[PDB]
């Protein structure tokens, strides 16, 4: 029998909320604990059609690759599949990169000819639709490795974006 | 009409299509320019008719020795070669900044930067104004001011977007006969798809209600969601928490009557491939896969029951199927309708 | 007596259920009313409003006063008495010209998402948009035209999460947590004594009061709460200016906890009968090997303590026997067969619903 | 063997202020410091029975999905458990919203000087915390292993949804 | 309003001002010579593009072309 | 004629009855609990507000509240 409940939909739309602050969060350190959402053993991530085998090699290129974002969740449906033991989530929502020109470090690109950190300036923002499968188990409050599947794609881009893709 | 012609002629003589470089350094020691008589407001007619042209594509400029006392004859520039690359204003009398605070977040693919015997190269502020003012600036004065490797690096993501990914070729020739055959009886009769779906099987519709920036190229600033708003299950937008869920649809009956609730579209995926992108999934937990498509699609026929405007949508549709050797079962339809925008893929 | 029945009419007529909408619009044009009708044009409009309250079964989300030849908005002023969480509104075709009437809406229909003014003077003025976006909160369409982005007033008028009453890491402490608050409440009712098994001699319980009155608006809220057996053993350090007591408040060991258990009044809560009325959190606490279980709710005062002012005193009003709300949180610790409480601290305050509650 | 001060219910009583302090401050820069109180290897934190593994990412959906708040404690107790090196507090706290419309910037909803915040009517809050006794010896470096943070009671007439 | 006619050059302004008159049934009140071209004013727009019309017709042994201040 | 009041709690309505009657010297003859607010009926409207005088008066730990009911 299928599964429908408010209980869970809250469930998921916070953890859905929770996934994008972990993206946009950009210190190193607490990078292998995301690490701890995605299942070690099997594994299915995709970034703009380009797959990734595991999810430390995707974070890290999250991490060392792409400067500071800032997620908006715009919508979230989920499906529960009987018998599979997961659900799938529809996710749409917006992006903001930091086009300071400054990596997570804070590194200009500047050649210099010469600790308060300063504010990133956020660009135009990037559609993005995210398909998420999941155990269930998030229904009883575990997620250790329950991101099974993870699909990340750009659907519109604003053109005065100074980010290339 | 007279100039025009002209101009053009002079325009078309100073192009060089190779270099792709527009060299309108000295008009005043120009022969053909003397010889009519020619005097200030010249410029921005070039530059109107250098974008009416269209036969010119420019990466370099040349505008040394125009005896520019200031930007403002020539800032229509900006409006006609935004993505200039080269621009070289040379042995001009440029002395003030005020001037060039009209292009700051324009030029924005400008690389390099010539004011050499301009006055405003004395001033120590000129270094971090050229900087601040064209942001991927990497030669400025022929010395090296940015690092490119960085820069890069920095405004660019580590891959290309690419339309589609599959996992095996066979998977992408089966997901592209499954997404044509599905959304040709989608479009053209809506109720065959239910041998898709068995009892169990469920459908829901999502309605982003979110607009897309204006400088999204063909991006719809006014959508209309008036039909898709009674049966949108979006669960961040609705708060009620009873409706969300009424609106899952479980069995053909409920899936075949949000169906009915619908507007009649048609999706043009044969004729405009280039307008979808598709993703392929394993869905190893239910021995089946996962088929995303994000595209467009035009609105023909109000629902055929029962703001409320006919246009243009864009579309997220997740199908996970799980096959059967002889036809193959819809587990899941996860539908998201959003306001037309061109897709990021595109180029 | 008579003459509600045919209004009563009119409105049925005029609500259709599937839209959800009560169309109001243009009352004088309707033939029924005016033989019926209009020098009373007046009266009509609260009537109806007050009879459209009163009589259920019909739940609008929009109405429609278009064409109601209103000069001022205070013949249906009473509207934000009847339907409060009116969602759409339409007031065009009529001749409203001035904003002074409006200030009766300020702070109503705070979830009032579109409004039409289209043929309405007001329409002219330039502080319309402004002023209109300060009477109605919530507003996200005015006169067809997007005023608000319902992405950014959503998140700002909500937390990430909508609230639920049960937390549990593992279904193991949930489990165990309802088994052990049940049980505990049972005894703690009944008989305070046989509780004693569960603290050991280093195990702590203290009492802190809220004398902090919850706002009116909250529903069923206790706007005169009675604390006075508490009072004495009230451990709060923010409120009680005593530094000596807070010491001698705490109690340690069967006996201390004995007597302050003593101390405090007769009580009965219904967990297995009413459990809708509480919430709880239970979680890790590696630092004892043990857990944490934290519950909020309510129970009623049935007798006085078995235990027991300089100007003014009076035992009738202070000491009055009545329900009160509460937070309980017991530090734990299992073993194998048998459990002992590390730590119980609990919170008195009067009683007001459950946030958690829908 | 157990602990009974007054030193240290004062300075208890006093970093439950300075914590509540913390939560109303909207200013970003002195975010940096707030997730330094929490123990970063392993920390348990709970907002409305909703879980939070790592503080950051409370504390970035607190500065960003949350407005501006002001908490005004109404009651506190404590024990220090001994042989655990910590000590537990029971909390109890009422909360106003800048119920203006504007975020922690002051970016409003609308579609086109600091600005002053319009509180909400008050909302109850449960508190329990989890700290190291060595805020006892002034050291206040990852001392929070424990945050539960519940709502017991809302007004109606609230704009704020939970 | 302004209006600039070339290549009338080889025959007198009178004559090309009553041949203009007479075919694009548009009057100019004050006409300057300026040199090359010839400078009018019409009283209103629709005699413009009327006059406009004709364009490029043959006149003293070349063709007439007509041109207005902004485009 | 038609008579409601409200704040009568804590006391039983033969006392709410008989408080009317000893001190406003007007009694209502069939009274009716109907929830929260007792009911009745008064004879005339003289003795209506002659009662509805009696508005402010404290009556076991509270004050009473008096209104005559259109309904
Ligand atoms: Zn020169
Ligand atoms: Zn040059
Ligand atoms: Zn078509
Ligand atoms: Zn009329
Ligand atoms: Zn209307
Ligand atoms: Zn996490
Ligand atoms: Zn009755």
């Amino acid at each position: 029998m299928v599964m429908n409940d408010a209980n869970q939909a809250q469930i998921t739309a916070t953890f859905t909320k929770k996934i994008l602050a972990h993206l946009d969060d950009p210190d190193s350190n607490k990078l292998a604990q995301f690490v701890q959402l995605f299942n070690p053993n099997n594994c299915r991530i995709i970034f703009n059609a380009t797959p990734f085998a595991q999810a430390t090699v995707f974070l890290q290129m999250w991490q060392n690759q792409v400067v500071q974002t800032q997620h908006a969740l715009t919508g979230v449906d989920y499906h529960a599949i009987p018998g599979s033991g997961t659900l799938i989530c529809n996710v749409n929502c917006k992006v903001r990169f930091d086009e300071s020109g400054r990596d997570k470090m804070g590194q200009d690109a500047t050649v210099p000819i010469q600790m308060n950190k300063p504010r990133p300036l956020w660009g135009p923002y990037f559609g993005i639709s995210l398909q998420l499968i999941i155990d269930d188990r998030i229904f009883r409050n575990d997620f250790n490795g329950v991101i099974s599947g993870f699909n990340y794609n750009m659907v519109y881009k604003p053109e005065d974006s100074l980010l290339k893709i | 009409s007279d100039t025009i012609s002209f101009l053009r002629g002079v325009l078309l003589k100073r192009y060089d299509p190779q270099t792709k470089l527009l060299n309108l350094g000295a008009l005043h020691s120009d022969p053909e320019l003397i010889q009519k008589g020619v005097q200030s407001k010249m410029f921005p007619a070039m530059m109107k008719l250098a974008s009416t042209e269209k036969s010119l594509i420019v990466e370099s400029v040349n505008l040394a020795d125009n005896q520019l006392k200031d930007i403002s004859a020539i800032s229509t520039l900006a409006q006609t070669f935004p993505n200039l690359k080269n621009l070289c204003l040379a042995n001009n009398q440029i002395f003030r900044f005020r001037s060039l605070e009209v292009w700051k977040n324009k030029f924005k693919d400008l690389r390099e930067l010539l004011m050499t015997n301009n006055p405003i190269t004395t001033d120590k502020l000129y270094r971090t104004e050229m900087l601040r003012l064209f942001p991927k600036l990497v030669v400025l004065d022929n010395v090296i001011v940015r690092d490119e490797q960085k820069l890069q690096t920095v405004y660019s993501l580590p891959m290309k977007i690419q339309q589609f990914f599959f996992e095996n070729d066979a998977l992408g020739q089966s997901s592209t006969d499954f997404a044509t055959n599905f959304l040709n009886l989608w479009d053209n009769n809506r109720e065959q798809l239910l041998n898709l779906y068995s009892p169990q099987s469920q459908f829901s519709v999502s309605v982003d209600s979110t607009i897309p920036p204006s400088t999204v190229t063909d991006s719809d600033q006014t959508p209309a969601f008036g039909y898709y708003m009674s049966s949108s299950r979006n669960i961040s937008k609705v708060s009620s928490e009873k409706s969300i869920q009424q609106r899952l649809s479980i069995g053909q009956e409920s899936i075949n009557s949000i169906f009915k609730t619908l507007p009649k579209t048609k999706h043009h995926l044969q004729e405009q491939p280039n307008e979808y992108s598709m993703e392929t999934i394993s869905y190893p937990q239910i021995n089946g896969f996962v088929i995303t498509l994000h595209g467009f699609f035009e609105e023909t026929g109000k629902p055929e029951l029962e703001n409320n405007k006919l246009s243009k949508k864009s579309f997220d549709r997740t199908w996970v199927i799980v096959p059967m050797n002889n036809s193959v079962i819809i587990a899941s339809d996860l539908l998201t309708v959003r306001a037309y925008s061109t897709g990021a893929w595109k180029t």
